[PDB]
């Protein structure tokens, strides 16, 4: 009863939970997922292909 | 111009496709191969439900290069298109150009389905699919380009269902061929 529980990274979709320091402290869910499916998910198949 | 272009690449399609669907044609029925002179001269005496019969064994796989479509002559097109829209000049007629949202090329393709639904082939539907992708890339099929757009469009579950696979197909096509 301090501040907002926060929740466990899940790795598995429908999960990969975070936290975002602002003035509420809210859950988020999924950081840069476009952007970390671009180096992780593109470029892994560009470069060893 | 509704739904199109002058730009759309299958607007043109060229003697390495438009002879070999012709010679893709004359296998299906009964026809001689022996040169120009007789894949037509069969076909000039063929009944029309036949010859339209071999239209639907062809046109439901293999995608969209190897429709039929327009051929670049010499009395008609000096130039593709690309190069050609800036061959073109100082000539006045105003442009109301416009796509829908529904234009896919299985929505292009749903009365195609329907006798392929009618005697019965559920194997030219998953061919259809991957055809159309491999048309997704460039029109010689570079991978290069084809493994880039799939990682776009996100599409490559084609393992278990044909929820979003058939859908971001159709996402796939249209901002490609339409948009
Ligand atoms: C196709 O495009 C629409 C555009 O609004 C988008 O909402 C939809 O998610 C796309 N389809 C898929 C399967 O991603």
């Amino acid at each position: 009863t301090f501040a907002t529980p926060w929740p466990d990274f899940v790795p598995r979709a429908g999960g990969e939970n975070y936290k975002e320091f602002s003035e509420l402290l809210p859950n988020r869910q999924g950081l840069k997922k476009a952007d970390c499916s671009f180096w992780s998910k593109y470029i892994s198949s560009l470069k060893t292909s | 111009l509704m739904g199109g272009s002058a730009l759309s690449p299958a607007a043109v399609i060229s003697h390495e496709r438009a002879q070999q669907q012709a010679i893709a044609l004359a296998k299906e029925v009964s026809c001689p191969m022996s040169s120009s002179q007789e894949v037509v001269s069969c076909l000039r005496q063929k009944p029309a439900n036949v010859l339209n019969d071999a239209q639907t064994k062809l046109l439901a796989v293999s995608g969209p290069f190897h429709y039929w479509g327009p051929v670049i002559d010499g009395h008609f097109l000096r130039e593709p298109p690309a190069r050609a829209l800036k061959r073109s000049l100082w000539v006045e007629v105003d442009l109301l150009i416009g796509s829908s949202q529904d234009d896919g090329l299985i929505n292009r393709a749903k009365a195609v389905k329907q006798f392929e639904e009618s005697r019965g082939r559920t194997s030219s539907k998953t061919a259809f699919y991957q055809a159309l992708q491999n048309s997704l890339g460039g029109e010689d099929s570079d991978a290069r380009v084809e493994a880039a757009a799939t990682w776009y469009y996100s599409l490559e579950h084609s393992t278990d269902d044909y929820a979003s696979f058939s859908r971001a197909l159709e996402n796939a096509t249209r901002d490609y061929f339409i948009i």
